[PDB]
RNA sequence: GGUUAAGCGACUAAGCGUACACGGUGGAUGCCCUGGCAGUCAGAGGCGAUGAAGGACGUGCUAAUCUGCGAUAAGCGUCGG
RNA sequence: CCCGGCGAGGGGAGUGAAAAAGAACCUGAAACCGUGUACGUACAAGCAGUGGGAGCACGCUUAGGCGUGUGACUGCGUACC
RNA sequence: AGGACCGAACCGACUAAUGUUGAAAAAUUAGCGGAUGACUUGUGGCUGGGGGUGAAAGGCCAAUCAAACCGGGAGAUAGCU
RNA sequence: GUAACGGGGCUAAACCAUGCACCGAAGCUGCGGCAGCGACGCUUAUGCGUUGUUGGGUAGGGGAGCGUUCUGUAAGCCUGCGAAGGUGUGCUGUGAGGCAUGCUGGAGGUAUCAGAAGUGCGAAUGCUGACAUAAGUAACGAUAAAGCGGGUGAAAAGCCCGCUCGCCGGAAGACCAAGGGUUCCUGUCCAACGUUAAUCGGGGCAGGGUGAGUCGACCCCUAAGGCGAGGCCGAAAGGCGU
RNA sequence: GACGACGUUGAUAGGCCGGGUGUGUAAGCGCAGCGAUGCGUUGAGCUAACCGGUACUAAUGAACCGUGAGGCUUAACCUU
């Protein structure tokens, strides 16, 4: 059996959160935990919510066993982009995109 | 550096308010055109 | 000062070639509580090498 | 079989490319119309000092807005349906 | 019910013909950004294709030597308006 | 006494550097000039576009001036791109 | 930068003469196929038995067609036993295209022959929206300056408390007008807003708060100036003015 | 980034000890002077990056990566 966890609409860049997200590819939960907890990084946070919460689906709906438990598969995603404006110089004005992104993880007891 | 609006209630509804408008011919067709078109706010009387 | 052409996918990601991040691999274990940490850190109950270190 | 020498020689992918599959972003396309456009046949062609047009402030068991109403204030009386 | 900050956001459950119709909601195209698989790529120079073409992978096949993807190497080749 | 002198406020803007997708659609920093006067400043008022005002530069008249802005004639005309 | 055979190299692989071979183009021929114009058998309600020949093409002329939306044919036909649209595959035509079908989709579509057009886009420094690029680069707005402890909290360099440090002090303090109009206080919340985080905030939500015979306005009085009964003037509008 | 040294079997850095260097006679006390000051204690006190030493502090036991005899053909050798 196989169980996932999302978080869409995240305060942060795919690209930003893509670097962490390549660490605990193909990772035991256990391991990938100890690597999110010290990776001086914001995103790690945000991954690691997203993985505890695909942790307690599957000992929940599943019952399954942790330990025998590890990643499958991560990915991130665009979201959608907040519009704003940044008032330049000479009157000029810029437009700021706050990039979301949709955060993707599963585990599996294969 | 000294900008070009220097709000004054008193010199904006002697220059452009209701009265102002309605002391002339052509302030008059103001509010007429005004009327017209639907705006919400016809002068800048408050 | 500005690009006369616009980058493609390939150089981009080929940019990012020396953007990935590491990780790191092993983590300290005191004989005293077990617990894991950084190297040459302090753990989060204290304890260091066997002497109690700072508790609170 | 063993050693040496000469010659040849795949397995690497940090990343990238093409293809396919699965997705995200985005809101095109198709479908829909209590909205518009242009007309036809009928009407009515004026409102106003008996205070107009258009507004402000108010008005509810009501915090806001819209609609209606005007301190008799989402309504009062009467005659009919 | 569960993770989470009595969050956001999700996973189940349940409603429903449909939740991949969950309100950021019919259909959900393209650019653009990604995950996975196959092949190719770290001694090779240029409108990046075209003709030839090995090898690899996959699917066929009453072995039928064909098809699909990839494209080492090689001839020619300086976009459109 | 002084359109007197030195010099803050205040009013100005001679030089240099910085800034030049600026902190700023003309500024900052260090110096500079005037500083009882033809000074400066608040509030209100008047002058309206071939017109105003101008110790006069074609200067200013709402970041726009060898004829403001808005609307209209108007889909001006364009033997040119 | 060899740089005056394209190069390597050549004493012939140079030059002259002669001769026989071969390579060599989308030229010619061969094989198959399409189309146009011609003559032919009055052939035949015209296709050929055949027949010759032609077929590079801008401006431009002529001819013949595809497809799109709408009207009629159509209360017909297809369609929840799955329409349009979307996405693939396969077949097919000289081409614009067409047919079938898997998945998606979940309700409209439309033959044929005619008819009418907002009928076909890569370009116009085209218009609108979306998304890239540079790039996770510049920058985060005065070089007045921060440090520690404790508290709160999911999380504290930025909030609260406290001890120090530093800055303004003819202000970077205090009270007003103008202007703004609830930004004031309390509680609560952190999505967005704050160029970072945020428990904090001039942010969100809710509630509360502005008490005058003496302050100010209104009021009385007038300045500049404005309006202006009559009036004077002026095509009208209107202008000046008692 | 890299490069070099060291990581307790240890002088890698800091501190500490001593020295040197620089500054130029600290503070306090006492004496003299009405006093400012001067004199004595005293070339004093302080002294950064330097020199020579010293495990007082920090450089932790581990863990991680990297493997397990290294292709085919041919020739000469082992077996001139």
């Amino acid at each position: 059996m196989e169980t996932i966890a999302k978080h869409r609409h995240a305060r942060s860049s795919a690209q930003k959160v893509r670097l962490v997200a390549d660490l605990i590819r193909g990772k035991k939960v256990s391991q990938a935990l100890d690597i999110l907890t010290y990776t001086n990084k914001k995103a790690a946070v945000l991954v690691k919510k997203v993985l505890e919460s695909a942790i307690a689906n599957a000992e929940h709906n599943d019952g399954a066993d942790i330990d025998d438990l590890k990643v499958t598969k991560i990915f991130v995603d665009e979201g959608p982009s907040m519009k704003r404006i940044m008032p330049r110089a000479k009157g000029r004005a810029d437009r700021i995109l706050k990039r979301t992104s949709h955060i993707t993880v599963v585990v599996s007891d294969r | 550096m000294k900008r070009t609006f220097q709000p004054s209630v008193l010199k904006r509804n002697r220059s452009h308010g209701f009265r102002a408008r309605m002391a002339t011919k052509n302030g008059r067709q103001v509010l007429a055109r005004r009327r017209a078109k639907g705006r919400a706010r016809l002068t800048v009387s408050k | 000062a500005v690009q006369q052409n616009k980058p493609t996918r390939s150089k981009r990601g080929m940019r990012r070639s020396h953007d990935a991040l590491t990780a790191v691999t092993s983590l300290s274990v005191d004989k005293t509580s077990g617990e894991k940490h950084l190297r040459h850190h302090i753990t989060a109950d204290g304890y260091y090498r066997g002497r109690k270190v700072i508790a609170k």
